[PDB]
């Protein structure tokens, strides 16, 4: 529509949660050629 | 860099190298390139000292040493300051009055003034403190304004 | 104990001998002669008698 | 002027004195001596010339100009120049600000005095010359 | 397609370049890579310092603009890795206006650029493309569009526009876009079709570029 | 408005070119290279528009999503605080 | 040969000082923006009309005041005041020439001393 | 004139106008510059007096000069959009800024760092149909609260109080005095001026611990 | 910012004044040619002495004049010096010295020395006149840009027209540009300045205490020429043999008898050089007017 | 018993073995 | 050379990468510099 | 080099030459020789040696960098409208002025330079 | 009619060759592509070259660009202590030179030369993005001391590609003709700068007024009567 | 003494308990955000710890092994700050590259550890050049073959290294070091950015996975 939504303000904590953990849990070992 | 200036009075800086001083504890304190980390350490900016002429360069700047107990950074009293002229040169510098206390006459117009200390009384008859910021504690005021009137 | 050391000879020739001698002996040694200088800043130097005598007479901080 | 650091313990002890003992020993209320001259820029309304025991030096000049004192507040102006020093210095500034404050224009200024007319007065401006402090 | 231009025309500068089109005449010049200052270098890419003197008056916010959008396009055009820690300053000449300076800057943004893309050349540096850029109007009475107007035609013009594109391959394909100036009154619609003449005339334009390059610079080339 | 385009390398599990406006936070202003800047009235009028294009292409299609973006955050503005 | 390189990673604030792109590029990566925005989320817009104007109060204007109309902005963490003064001058269809404008003067409070930057 | 700016044709002239104990009070606010790393905000009101101004820290910044042995202050007083006062009238109160942060500041703490304070005098009302002097005692309130936000070391919550264009600051709960500031006044008025700017004083300090603790 | 030059080639050139020899090819006392070309507009000229090339402009508006000569219009020159014409040079130094000592000869070459009226510039008194504007360039190095300079300000006055005015009171008629005609300035009379450039081949002292005269004065140092003088002289003249300036601020000591018989020199060169300017001024505008004569026959 | 040395004079800018002694410029 | 050891004696594509214009010239470097010009 | 210009009475440029002449042999720098400045001006056919400013808005005039005893020239500046036809006369006249000029200042330096020995001594 | 190309083009050769890379074409760090990067003409290595081709771009330029083997002259302008502070071009980056860089390298022995000097010497050691270095001998001059210092000759500058024909080219008519008039020397710098020392200043000036002009028409048929006639210039006398 | 405002007075210089009937003296020591002042009050002396800070109070204690006690007054922030992390002689500093000279390196200072990881970035913009910055010279990039030094070798711009601080040095810059086989490079971009991302091959070498190729970088051991 086009009509104004406000931020949750929960939403992007758990999206810096999210964002932590795949951040250093994921970053470990690379695997490659 | 390893190096140090140092006003004369004349037209240019003296140099004195990263060596050329008297270290503590003497000369069973050798060479060290963590020594260059420390050059704040013993010196710091417009201190007063003992300094020894040794040479020159292609233009006229010299450069000096203490090679010396006898010549050291200052402490114990004041400095004042003339016009080099009116110094007169003789074969002595180091002076003692009665009063107890030394004059420091430089030869390019700085006066220090110092309370006369053993190493003084010893020219006429610890090492560790050579580059310290105190003075003798027991300094009286019939000391200091006798300071005064020379 | 990281000090420095003066060998003393009348000779350049003597300080030839013991300077190549120690030369491949130790290596780091200063030499200095009329002649040559090698190395001034080595750890050990060897060098003949009035060289001592001069840097005596205006203090060297080699000393 | 950079000092040492061993002095500036003992300056600071001598003058802490409970009998108190000035570098130079004079008793704790006096001043220094100086020199005073004036009347010699024949040019102006009035010339200063003064001289400090370590050479510093200053010279303040008096020019005076007739205004209308209605349409202009300030009477008296000072203006400061410093020898070596830009315009934009941060003791510059404030001394030539202070100055004005201590000759306001009723507060120890008596501008009766200058008063010329019912319409007009004089327009005076202090300015300063420092050659060396 | 009354333009025209001129390479090496300058002595002691590394490019140099005179650009005429129909009414402007604008000389650009390079000096690179040369000595850069303190506060300017990058420790990676090029640092770049750019200079646009006006015909008439001094160095103003009315030139500080036009520089600065000119700075945007040329970071691209500039192999800008090929010279770490140095400095090409840049220095552009209005000489003509060609247009009202009171009331307009629009000819100018589109010549300067095809002013300096030459110095470049003539200053050989790693470089990555090709570029054209016009000035183009639609006129408010009319309602119509004109690739290229005059200073009058500017006067009814409604909306003033200029396109910079990016060509390669044999300069024909866009690589991409460096400025769209969209000034003035304008919609959705216009703008598909205002891009669709520009389309074309710029590789139009870098036709006859091509062609003048080699001319003058393979007699400057030895065989 | 931003556009950029994306590296394999860098992803983290919880070709590819994506359009961001509201651009901010240092790190967005240096490393966005191709950008559109939009003014506009609300009834679909515009007043400028600023492209400098010095990182990836532009679509056609960006342009018209901006220009569908450009309509409404500037028309909340003219409602949001009805002066 | 297939090497298990291990690589070093760090907190997220240690990142983006380090590399502002990667860490954009881990923002893209779950498609989010380091403002922790998503790729069209918003900044909220605040304002307060003419208080800084003399003309705030319709009641009572005051007498020393200068300023025609104000206006607050507030955006994200960006605080942005702007006023209004004019001046005149003794004067003597949808065309430009029938066109005027304003002159503004901006200043961004950057830290930096010194002279007009030439952002603003 | 200014190559450098926008200043309109000249001959333009702006427009012209003509004839046709109380309670001072406080709004004070942290934390809402990120380009800083200590901001405070004031709001003071008072009697036919209206007046809002900025506070700003950037530290510790570089030094390119040289060695210091500890840090080192700038202030900055800038013009906001209405009132106007002098250029020197502006840095003679900076001067008389720095050397009471002179004994607060842990500057020993801070060896070759600097420290950038740039005051902005936003916006005053005076609408009461020695002008800068009724504002010093809010700008040292205003920085303190700014310095405690970048958390610098600070000995003392110190403010100054004002009576009747005169200005004292304090330390320790005013048991001691670390700025001093007079202006025309009375004559031995001293012993009064030593009060009310004591509790005007021992009023700041107060809200300003408020300000922080609870928050 | 510096330019390095061996000391070898330094006694090179040195030798070659000690052998009677200049780089360039021209005589010691020899000027280069001038190539005068104008653009289209009024006030609009390129002027071109091989190497060094310069470009100005000249135009006028309307401002009130000031308090001080509240008779006369106003007008000024900008020499604004782009990094363009050798990366020497500052982004707009207006406080480098060599700019001031471009500057203030122009000063004095121009607006002291008045060559034009300002006095007729005067549309009404105090109220209105006329703001003349003079925007030098430069545009590429080979030094005699104070003399090129001198000229091409000088040649764009000759050239510059100033449109159709009519009073009445407030009611002042800038009447449109091609109805009614653009009336060109009034000058004074024609200023050229010429540079001089010197050259010991010895020490200080036989230029102090050897009271042999021994030092070589050439015209239009070139831009190697230029780096190694040791002295800097300015002198301007007009056809009417009065002397407009002279300035020689201090470098090499000078003999004063060479200086007059130095400048007696001047008077030959500029004197040609000035009348063909008198004639591309007219034999252009004769080309206007007899395309003018090309147009109304044609249109 | 005093202060300051204040001693005046108004009106005035300023109060207003051989060998050779030689000049710069001088033979 | 006897100084020394004479004690000891009696006792997805084909890459390669870039070159300076040093090497585009054949005899590589034996290209003597300095020339005089000898007599005629 | 520091100047502090108090009161000014027209001749101004060689007003200062004079007094850097002075400053530089003040500490005793090493130099060449005296240099001597002068403003000399011109009513209509007549040289004026060492005008005022109500002489130098008045007519033309001309100063003179001049070095020592010599001939040669440190500063030539002309602002003023000159006839070229006096002008080697105008500048032959400078000379004796310049002459005496550095006349003047050596004996004054002479009785100060006597003033020290004797007394130092 | 040539191999032209323009920073843009379509790279001609195929991409699996292996191709030693000449300088004017450049390869992506980002995504391994490679293309031309400069103006002009292309000139492609024949083949039988080890199986390995060259590409490489005739552009035009005055302004330098260090590089490796490559013999420029150079001007002493500081003694930054063991090692030379030395320039190639006028506002340009000054390039390092060791003390210790010279034929009979020797480290008690330090060498003579002052500030102002002319100096031949090769680019020993230049990253594109490190103080760049030169030396007057080298290894690869294999015990030569070839280069050096310069007496006092004199020195013109040139645009690059011209200094190249100076250098790579025996077909370049110039030294035929200068040969052909009187004897001397001649120093070639890959930086625009040629040295020259004659018998005689006076044949200098004639070797100067040349190549000035000749560079400048860049017309090498022509330089037959051109050469000839400053000499008569001289000869004017 | 548990949350502190900058000015908050804490405690004496020493406390007394009495544990077991065998007197035990305190000693208060001050340490980061702590000052003995002394103050009269109504004639008497009076030395006090003070809190200089924003936070919490924290009180500890440590001998030194290799009836009075010892303890460390301690002042915190508590529940964003590096002048509290200021870098002292001896620390671990990461920093970024910005010129190469065949004297010596030049870095910034960005991000600073800590002891028993936990670090403290610099919040600082060193677009304005605002940073504080120091100087790796070349010899004293490691001790390993530390005369013939090849600088380009082991660093270019941009670039990530865990360095030890040396000194203070000067005003201007700092002493610096990477002189062990656990320091050195962290990371950076291919050719400067000019290309992906680069993985430490060795300790003491470094390639890049999708290029196929490698650089010489002094890197650390991972």
């Amino acid at each position: 529509d086009g009509l104004p939504n406000k931020v949750k303000t929960e939403d992007i904590r758990i999206r810096a949660q999210n964002f932590k953990s795949a951040l250093a849990n994921l970053e470990d070992i690379i695997f490659e050629i | 860099n390893k190096r140090w200036k140092v006003d004369i009075g004349g037209k240019q800086h003296a140099v004195l190298m990263l060596g050329s001083v008297n270290l503590p504890g003497g000369i069973l304190r050798r060479k060290s390139e963590s020594d260059e980390l420390q050059m704040r350490s013993f010196l710091k900016e417009g201190d007063l000292l003992n300094a020894e002429v040794q040479s020159l360069f292609q233009d006229g700047s010299a450069s000096l040493h203490t090679r010396s107990l006898k010549y050291g950074k200052l402490r114990n009293g004041m400095f004042c300051q003339v016009p080099s002229s009116l110094i007169v040169r003789a074969k002595n510098h180091t002076h003692n009055l009665p009063g107890n206390i030394t004059v420091v006459l430089g030869v390019n117009g700085y006066i220090w003034l110092r309370k006369t200390s053993q190493m003084d009384l010893a020219r006429d008859t610890s090492s560790w403190q050579i580059y310290s910021d105190e003075n003798d504690p027991s300094i009286s005021n019939n000391i200091r304004q006798a300071i005064c009137r020379y | 104990n990281k000090q420095r050391v003066i060998y003393t000879s009348p000779i350049k020739a003597l300080s030839n001998q013991k300077y190549r001698e120690l030369l491949a002996e130790f290596g780091d040694v200063g030499l200095m002669t009329g002649d040559i200088t090698i190395n001034p800043d080595a750890g050990c130097l060897v060098m003949t008698t009035e060289i001592l005598r001069s840097m005596l007479y205006r203090g060297s901080e080699v000393m | 002027m950079s000092l040492s650091v061993a002095e500036k313990s003992y300056l600071y002890d001598s003058l802490a004195s409970t009998p108190s003992i000035r570098p130079d020993g004079r008793l704790p209320h006096q001043f220094r001596p100086i020199e005073i001259f004036t009347d010699f820029l024949p040019s102006s309304n009035g010339s200063s010339r003064i001289i400090a025991s370590d050479g510093s030096e200053c010279i303040v000049s008096i020019k005076s100009k007739v205004v209308d004192h209605h349409v202009e507040n300030e009477l008296l102006q000072v203006d400061v120049d410093i020898a070596g020093q830009r315009d934009d210095a941060l003791v510059v500034e404030t001394i030539t600000s202070l100055l004005n404050k201590v000759l306001k224009s009723g507060s120890g200024v008596d501008s009766s005095k200058l008063q010329l007319t019912k319409k007009y007065s004089f327009k005076i401006f202090v300015d300063v010359l420092v050659i060396s402090s | 397609m009354s333009v025209q231009a001129e390479i090496g025309i300058l002595d002691h500068v590394d490019g140099s370049s005179e650009f005429v089109s129909q009414d402007t005449k604008v000389i650009c010049s390079v000096t690179g890579p040369i000595e850069p200052k303190a506060r300017q270098e990058l420790p990676t890419q090029l640092a770049l310092e750019i200079i646009v003197r006006p015909a008439k008056g001094v160095a103003t916010t009315r030139e500080k603009v036009l520089e600065d959008k000119l700075r945007a396009v040329l970071t691209p055009l500039i192999t800008r890795h090929c010279y770490p820690r140095q400095l090409c300053q840049i220095t552009c000449q209005i000489l003509e206006s060609g247009e009202d300076e009171a009331e307009f800057s629009l000819r100018e943004l589109s010549c300067c650029i095809n002013a300096a893309f030459l110095a470049l050349v003539d200053a050989g540096i790693a470089l990555n493309s090709m570029c054209a850029s016009i000035p183009i109007a639609i006129i408010k009475d009319t309602s119509d569009i004109i690739v290229d107007p005059t200073a009058e035609q500017l006067k009814i013009s409604l909306s003033v526009h200029t396109l910079a594109l990016e060509f390669v391959n044999g300069g024909k394909v866009v690589k991409n876009v460096l400025l769209l100036d969209s000034n003035g009154d304008f919609n959705e619609d216009q703008l598909f079709s205002l891009l669709e003449l520009g389309e074309q005339k710029c590789q139009e334009l870098v036709t006859n570029i091509r062609r003048i390059i080699q001319d003058n610079i393979s007699p400057r080339l030895v065989v | 408005y931003g556009i950029v385009e994306l590296d394999p390398e860098c992803q983290l599990q919880n070709l590819n070119t994506v359009l961001i406006a509201d651009l901010d936070t240092e790190a967005e202003e240096t490393s966005i290279h191709s950008t559109i800047s939009i003014l506009a009235a609300p009834s679909g009028n515009y007043k400028q528009l600023t492209l400098v294009g010095g990182g990836a292409k532009i679509t056609p299609e960006m342009i018209k999503r901006s220009l569908l973006l450009s309509r409404v955050r500037a028309d909340d503005l003219s409602t949001r605080f009805n002066i | 040969e297939t090497i298990e390189i291990h690589p070093i990673t760090f907190p997220p604030e240690v990142l983006a000082r380090i590399s502002p792109e990667l860490s954009l590029q881990r923002h893209l990566s779950l498609g989010i923006r380091p403002c922790l925005r998503k790729y069209e989320e918003f900044r909220d817009v605040a304002i307060e009309n003419n208080t800084l104007s003399r003309y705030a109060d319709a009641g009572n204007i005051d007498t020393k005041n200068n300023i025609l109309g104000s206006n607050v902005l507030k955006s994200g963490k960006t605080i942005v005041i702007t006023s209004i003064t004019g001046g005149i001058i003794e004067e003597t269809e949808d065309i430009i020439a029938n066109y005027a404008s304003v002159y503004p003067v901006v200043e961004v409070e950057r830290g930096r001393v010194g002279a007009c930057t030439d952002e603003e | 004139q200014d190559r450098r700016r926008l200043l309109g044709p000249a001959a333009a002239k702006p427009m012209a106008f003509s004839n046709t104990e109380s309670e001072q009070e406080l709004s004070l606010h942290t934390g809402f510059i990120e380009n800083c790393n200590g901001s405070a905000l004031v709001e003071a009101r008072s009697l036919g007096h209206q007046t809002s101004l900025i506070t700003a820290v950037y530290g510790p910044r570089s030094i390119r000069g040289s060695f210091t042995s500890q840090g080192t202050i700038s202030i900055q007083l800038k013009n906001g959009l209405l009132e106007k006062y002098n250029t020197n009238e502006l840095k003679e109160v900076s001067s008389f800024l720095m050397g009471i942060f002179n004994s607060v500041v842990n500057l020993s703490r801070y060896p070759k760092s600097g420290i950038d304070i740039f005051v902005y005098l936003t916006y005053d009302k005076d609408l009461t149909n020695s002008q800068i002097s009724s504002l010093i005692p809010h700008c040292i309130t205003s920085i303190t609260l700014a310095l405690a936000d970048a958390g610098i070391e600070l000995v003392d919550m110190a403010g100054a109080g004002e009576a009747n264009g005169t200005v004292v600051s304090f330390i320790k709960n005013g048991e001691e005095i670390v700025g001093f500031w007079k202006d025309d006044g009375d004559d031995e008025d001293l012993l009064e001026c030593l009060d009310r700017c004591k509790e005007q004083y021992n009023r700041y300090r107060d809200l300003m611990i408020s300000c922080l603790m609870n928050q | 910012k510096d330019i390095e030059i061996s000391a070898s080639e330094s006694k090179f050139i040195l030798e070659a004044l000690r052998q009677n020899y200049r780089l360039d090819g021209r005589s010691f006392d020899q000027f280069r040619d001038v190539e005068i070309t104008f653009g289209k507009e009024f006030g609009d000229v390129s002027v071109k002495m091989g190497n060094t090339k310069v470009h100005c402009r000249i135009s006028c508006q309307i401002a009130q004049p000031y308090e001080d000569r509240p008779f006369e219009g106003l007008f000024v020159i900008s020499t604004e010096i782009s990094p363009m014409a050798g990366s020497q040079f500052e982004n707009g130094n207006i406080t480098g010295e060599d700019e001031v000592l471009c500057s203030r000869i122009i000063e004095k070459s121009v607006r002291r020395s008045g060559a034009l009226d300002v006095e007729g510039l005067c549309i009404v008194a105090g109220s209105k006149c006329w703001a003349v504007r003079a925007d030098v360039h430069f545009l590429d190095c080979d030094g005699g840009f104070i003399d090129a300079s001198c000229i091409a300000v000088m040649a764009g006055l000759m050239h510059f027209k100033k449109p159709d005015i009519t009073v009445h009171g407030e009611q002042i008629i800038v009447h449109p540009v091609n109805e009614r005609e653009p009336v060109p300035l009034g000058i004074l009379h024609i200023p050229i300045c010429v540079t001089f450039s010197f050259f010991n081949p010895q020490d200080t002292e036989e230029n102090i205490k050897g009271e042999t005269n021994s030092e070589i004065s050439i015209i239009d140092a070139t831009l190697k020429e230029e780096l190694l003088r040791d002295g800097v002289l300015t002198v301007t003249l007009n056809k009417n043999r009065e002397v407009v300036q002279v300035s020689k601020a201090g470098g090499l000591p000078m003999d004063a008898l060479t200086l007059m018989k130095c400048c007696h020199e001047a008077y030959s060169i500029i004197e040609k050089i000035t009348d063909q300017i008198l004639q591309l001024l007219k034999e252009d505008s004769e080309k206007r007017n007899k395309y003018a004569a090309m147009l109304t026959s044609e249109n | 018993s005093e202060v300051i040395t204040i001693t005046k004079r108004n009106g005035a800018f300023q109060n207003s073995s051989d060998s050779q002694i030689v000049t710069p410029g001088e033979l | 050379m006897s100084a020394n050891n004479g004690v000891t004696g009696k006792l997805p594509n084909l890459i390669i990468s870039n070159v300076g214009y040093s090497e585009l010239r054949k005899p590589e470097g034996v290209i003597s510099g300095r020339k005089t010009f000898g007599d005629n | 080099i520091e100047i502090h210009v108090l009161e000014q009475d027209g001749g101004i440029m060689g007003s200062l030459i004079n007094g850097i002449t002075l400053a530089l042999i003040d500490a005793g720098i090493s130099m060449f020789d005296y240099i001597s400045g002068i403003s000399v001006g011109l009513y209509d056919t007549t040289p004026l040696l060492d005008t005022n400013s109500l002489e130098e808005n008045a007519m033309s005039t001309v100063t003179l960098g001049v070095v020592g005893k010599s001939e040669k020239l440190s500063l030539l500046l002309v602002e003023d409208k000159i006839p070229l036809d006096r002008l080697e006369n105008v500048l032959a006249i400078g000379i004796a002025g310049a002459h005496r000029v550095r006349d003047l200042m050596d004996e004054e330096l002479r009785k100060h330079a006597q003033k020290r020995v004797s007394n130092a001594s | 009619m040539s191999t032209f190309i323009f920073p843009g083009d379509s790279f001609p050769v195929d991409p699996t060759t292996p191709v030693k890379l000449g300088p004017g074409i450049y390869c992506d760090p980002n995504t391994q592509e490679i293309r031309p990067v400069n103006t002009g003409v292309l000139h492609v290595s024949a083949k039988g070259k080890s199986g390995v081709q060259t590409a490489y771009i005739d552009y035009s330029s005055k302004r330098y660009i260090p590089s490796v083997n490559d013999f420029v002259i150079g001007v002493i302008i500081g003694t930054f202590s063991d090692s030379y502070k030395v320039s190639l071009q006028n506002f340009s980056s000054s390039v390092s030179l060791s003390y210790m860089a010279f034929p009979n390298a020797s480290k008690k022995n330090r060498p003579t030369l002052q500030v102002g000097d002319l100096v031949y010497a090769r680019v020993c050691t230049a990253e594109k993005e490190l103080e760049a270095e030169i030396e007057c001998f080298d290894s690869t001059t294999g015990r030569d001391a070839g280069f050096g210092i310069l007496e006092d000759g004199m020195i013109i500058d040139v645009n690059l590609n011209f200094a190249r024909q100076l250098l790579f080219n025996n077909d370049f008519p110039l030294l035929k003709v200068l040969a052909a008039h009187t004897k001397f020397e001649v120093a070639i710098g890959l930086n625009g700068k040629i040295w020259v020392k004659c018998e005689e200043l006076s044949n200098t000036l004639a070797c100067y007024r040349t190549i000035m002009e000749c560079c400048q028409k860049n017309d090498t048929a022509a330089f037959k009567d051109i050469a000839k006639r400053q000499f008569k210039e001289i000869l004017t006398v | 003494p548990e949350i502190a405002y900058p000015g908050k007075l804490i405690c004496p210089q020493y406390g007394t308990e009495n544990k077991d009937g065998e007197d035990i003296i305190f000693n208060y020591v001050p340490g980061p955000g702590t000052k003995l002042i002394q103050y009269e009050h109504n004639g008497r002396t009076l030395e006090a710890i003070t809190a200089t800070l924003v936070g919490t109070v924290r009180c500890e204690e440590e001998k030194k092994t290799d009836t009075v006690k010892n303890i460390l007054v301690s002042v915190l922030p508590g529940t964003n700050d590096f002048a509290n992390n200021l870098p002292k002689e001896g620390d671990i500093v990461l920093t970024r590259v910005t010129r190469l000279s065949l004297q010596r390196a030049n870095v910034e200072i960005l991000a600073v550890e800590d002891k028993p990881a936990t670090f403290s970035v610099s919040q600082a913009s060193s677009d304005l050049g605002e940073t504080f910055r120091g100087i790796i010279r070349s010899q004293d990039v490691r001790s390993t073959d530390r005369d013939r030094v090849k600088v380009i070798e082991c660093f270019k711009p941009g670039d990530i290294v865990r360095a030890q601080v040396l000194s203070l040095g000067d005003g201007t810059n700092y002493y610096l070091t990477t002189a062990r086989n656990d320091l050195g490079v962290v990371f950076a971009r291919a050719a400067n950015g000019a290309g992906g991302l680069m993985y430490a091959t060795d300790w003491q070498m470094m390639t890049s996975p999708v290029t196929g190729a490698t650089e010489k970088r002094k890197c650390a051991k991972p």
